[PDB]
């Protein structure tokens, strides 16, 4: 993890998210659950299906063995057509392994982006109204309601209004 | 099969042989005809 | 992008900018306008310069067809100098392809690490002074002229004299 | 320098690091010197040994020339195998240096997002209680013993306890 956010930061997977690749989990006071952003997953679905067709689309010419007999007076070309043929074979069978050997590391690395830039908008969003515990977590000062998470998950998070009331918050701490 | 067992019955050789299984390869179909029908060969003997 | 800084948290390019690839805008008293720092766009035409040679440097070694006839009477070397031809144009053409392919995708993250780098110098230079607008916006305290622009554009931000003021300036807001 | 842990942040290296390669340095009441944490550079370690046998391993089926000789009456035939002799050649040192020049990237890179990573935790660690000064150097309030730093070192910095004595510190300065 070049990046880092997988493990790292969150060093620990979330089993109950099934309904999408990244999400945000809420503990307010109207209750506590999963839930999902749909513009995040679904360009890496997008992206990793493409990766996927490309793979399958680039590997469409290869080269295709065919059969050749010679008559027991001639090996010289037997030899020759025997070393093309496998050499060929050995040649693209390389191509295919490390094609699949680097995309699985671009997979991976890619994965490892999104989620952290998924938490970078976050921070960026919230910024002085909650504080970072090191795992990924956000604990903010205001008392509203569970919209406001959603709020956090379209990714509209107005600071003004917030600010007076965490800033009536950051000093009753201090 | 890799080694075929009634592969020309009576011994010789067969000229350019893998010349002409080449040509089998972009060949589907195969007809025989008349060319010289047998029993015109009145001077020269051919069922001995 | 994978570092995020192209979109993410500059979502929107300057048209205006043409002197060079990366800048930086100043909004003050002494007017406003676009300006260009050499050091981080001539590096990365070094780099991409050097990258596009590479490509022709690296690509001067290939197979080269060459005619031969048979006669007609040789059929099975004629399909074998046919198909190791068209077999080697077959892999030189998917190595020109996915180097094309993967260089494409280096440049463009060559550029994201670039102007992250950019963002990154200048917030670690401001600190404290300067707020986190989101969208690569630092809005500083002090009341200088537009020498400190230039300042922070030669990466030449002495602290200690800007804090004073601007801990004057972190107490009113307060 | 894509994550720019290499320069960047800290420019310089150091020479007295001989122990390992990434490792802290404490300056404190009870002197100074230099200090290793195994778990970053035995992954290192073992992540470019695994990539370094990977390039030998990939590269056990190559292209093998044998001779063959003709009789100055069958010339086609020998320029048809001495074309494809070095035709297979030139495809495999391609091949060859493709790969050699990549993975060097990808060390040198691998190597940025390890010393990053070291950084962002330390950081993620201290948090409030120490300031950034621009060369990866942390300025902690709190005057605690060598231990201390071995607890930084260890990865487990308990903030509660440290935080009331800093706090202390953050209005004394203000
Ligand atoms: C979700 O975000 C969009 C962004 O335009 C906004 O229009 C919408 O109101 C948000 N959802 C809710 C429930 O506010
Ligand atoms: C630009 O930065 C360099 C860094 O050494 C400095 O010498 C120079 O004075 C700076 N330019 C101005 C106008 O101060
Ligand atoms: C080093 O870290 C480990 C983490 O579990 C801890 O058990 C150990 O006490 C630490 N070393 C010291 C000297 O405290």
């Amino acid at each position: 993890g070049l990046f880092g956010a997988i493990a790292g930061f969150i060093e620990g997977g979330w089993q109950g998210m099934v309904d999408g690749w990244y999400g945000y989990h809420h503990s307010n006071e109207q209750g506590s659950g999963y839930a999902a952003d749909k513009e995040s997953t679904q360009k890496a679905i997008d992206g990793v299906t493409n990766k996927v067709n490309s793979i399958i689309d680039k590997m469409n010419t290869q080269f295709e063995a065919v059969g050749r007999e010679f008559n027991n007076l001639e090996r010289r070309i037997e030899n020759l057509n025997k070393k093309m043929e496998d050499g060929f074979l050995d040649v693209w069978t390389y191509n295919a392994e490390l094609l699949v050997l680097m995309e699985n590391e671009r997979t991976l690395d890619f994965h490892d982006s999104n989620v952290k830039n998924l938490y970078d908008k976050v921070r960026l969003q919230l910024r002085d109204n909650a504080k970072e515990l090191g795992n990924g977590c956000f604990e903010f000062y205001h008392k509203c309601d569970n919209e406001c998470m959603e709020s956090v998950r379209n990714g509209t998070y107005d600071y003004p209004q917030y600010s007076e009331e965490a800033r009536l918050k950051r000093e009753e701490i201090s | 099969k890799a080694n075929p067992v009634n592969d020309l019955c009576y011994p010789g050789d067969f000229n350019d042989y893998e010349e002409l299984k080449h040509l089998l390869s972009r060949i589907n179909h195969f007809e025989k005809i008349q060319i010289i029908p047998k029993s015109s060969w009145s001077s020269h003997e051919a069922s001995l």
